[PDB]
């Protein structure tokens, strides 16, 4: 849809869902951990994420009222996802979204968090990031080991720990 | 007579420049033709690389 236009006042609403809609948790991350997380939302999800929006289609203009099982299938994958995250690689997906932060939520101004994060995630939850699409004769961008397009300043934190995990083989 | 009078030197004086003094200077202009075609070149080397990046950037956004 299009964005308001020329007056607009925000409305809630107060009323609850209805007795026949069963309670689900929100995902509660804002935008930037959940632009890290991302990818790895991406691994799990896929068969709901994809029978949400086919049960959708399908529905052909119900689907906000078809959908509500399917979307919480989403939800609660989302949040387990996110849950094992804090639970187990919270310091690597600090340092990345505080570096997305300070850019402008560009994934190229953070690579030396990425590889913390995606070592971490893909040792201890089995979840590694790929983009789709591409050929094997493509090189993925977020492997490139000079790229033409560097930060303005290197997140320091990141720099430290990068260092420091080079110098104890963690990478 | 003359005594005290305002008078040139013996042997004359150095002789001074008149004649134009506008040397050639430069390359051959088609060295300068030659650096402009590779400086551009090279831009564009570096700015055409620069978008596939950004296109790659864009597939990961
Ligand atoms: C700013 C500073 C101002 C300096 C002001 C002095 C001046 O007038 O500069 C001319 C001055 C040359 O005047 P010159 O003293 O009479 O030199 C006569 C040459 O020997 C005449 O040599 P030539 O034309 O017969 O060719 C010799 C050629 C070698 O011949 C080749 O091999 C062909 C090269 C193909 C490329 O040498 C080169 O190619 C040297 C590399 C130059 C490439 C970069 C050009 C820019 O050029 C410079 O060296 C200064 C920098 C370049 C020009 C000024 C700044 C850019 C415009
Ligand atoms: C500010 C910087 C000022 C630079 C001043 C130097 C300018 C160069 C120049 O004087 O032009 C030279 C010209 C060659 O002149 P030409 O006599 O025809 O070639 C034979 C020389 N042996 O060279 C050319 O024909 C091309 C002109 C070069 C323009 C330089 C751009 C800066
Ligand atoms: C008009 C006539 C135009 C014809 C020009 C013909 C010149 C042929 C020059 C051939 C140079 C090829 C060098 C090369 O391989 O460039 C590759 C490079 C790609 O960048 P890369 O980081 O490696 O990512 C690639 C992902 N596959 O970068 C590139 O892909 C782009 C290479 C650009 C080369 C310069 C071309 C412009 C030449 C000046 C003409 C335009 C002047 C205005």
């Amino acid at each position: 849809p299009r964005e308001a236009a020329a007056h607009w006042v925000p409305f809630e609403d107060k009323a609850n869902m209805p007795d026949n809609v069963p309670d689900v948790v929100e995902v509660g991350a804002t935008s930037a951990p959940l632009l890290s997380a991302s990818y790895f939302i991406g691994a799990k999800c896929k068969p709901y994420n994809d029978d949400f929006m086919l049960c959708r289609e399908e529905s052909q203009g119900s689907g906000a009222i078809d959908c509500l099982k399917e979307g919480r299938r989403v939800t609660r994958c989302a949040v387990s996802v996110i849950e094992d995250i804090n639970k187990s690689c919270l310091d690597e997906f600090r340092l990345h979204w505080q570096c997305l932060e300070q850019n402008n939520h560009q994934l190229s101004g953070c690579r030396k968090a990425e590889a913390l994060l995606n070592k971490c995630v893909f040792t201890k939850l089995n979840l590694e990031k790929k983009i789709p699409g591409l050929r094997p004769d493509e090189e993925p961008v977020f492997l490139k080991k000079d790229p033409w397009i560097k930060p303005a300043v290197d997140d320091f934190k990141s720099v430290r720990a990068y260092a420091e995990a080079k110098k104890n083989g963690t990478l | 007579p003359s005594v005290g009078q305002d008078l040139p030197p013996v042997g004359g004086y150095e002789p001074v420049q008149w004649r134009r003094n506008l040397p050639a200077r430069g390359f051959r202009p088609l060295v300068y033709l030659a650096a402009l075609c590779g400086i551009c070149g090279y831009g564009f080397y570096r700015a055409l690389g620069g978008i596939q990046e950004r296109r790659e950037l864009k597939r990961e956004k």
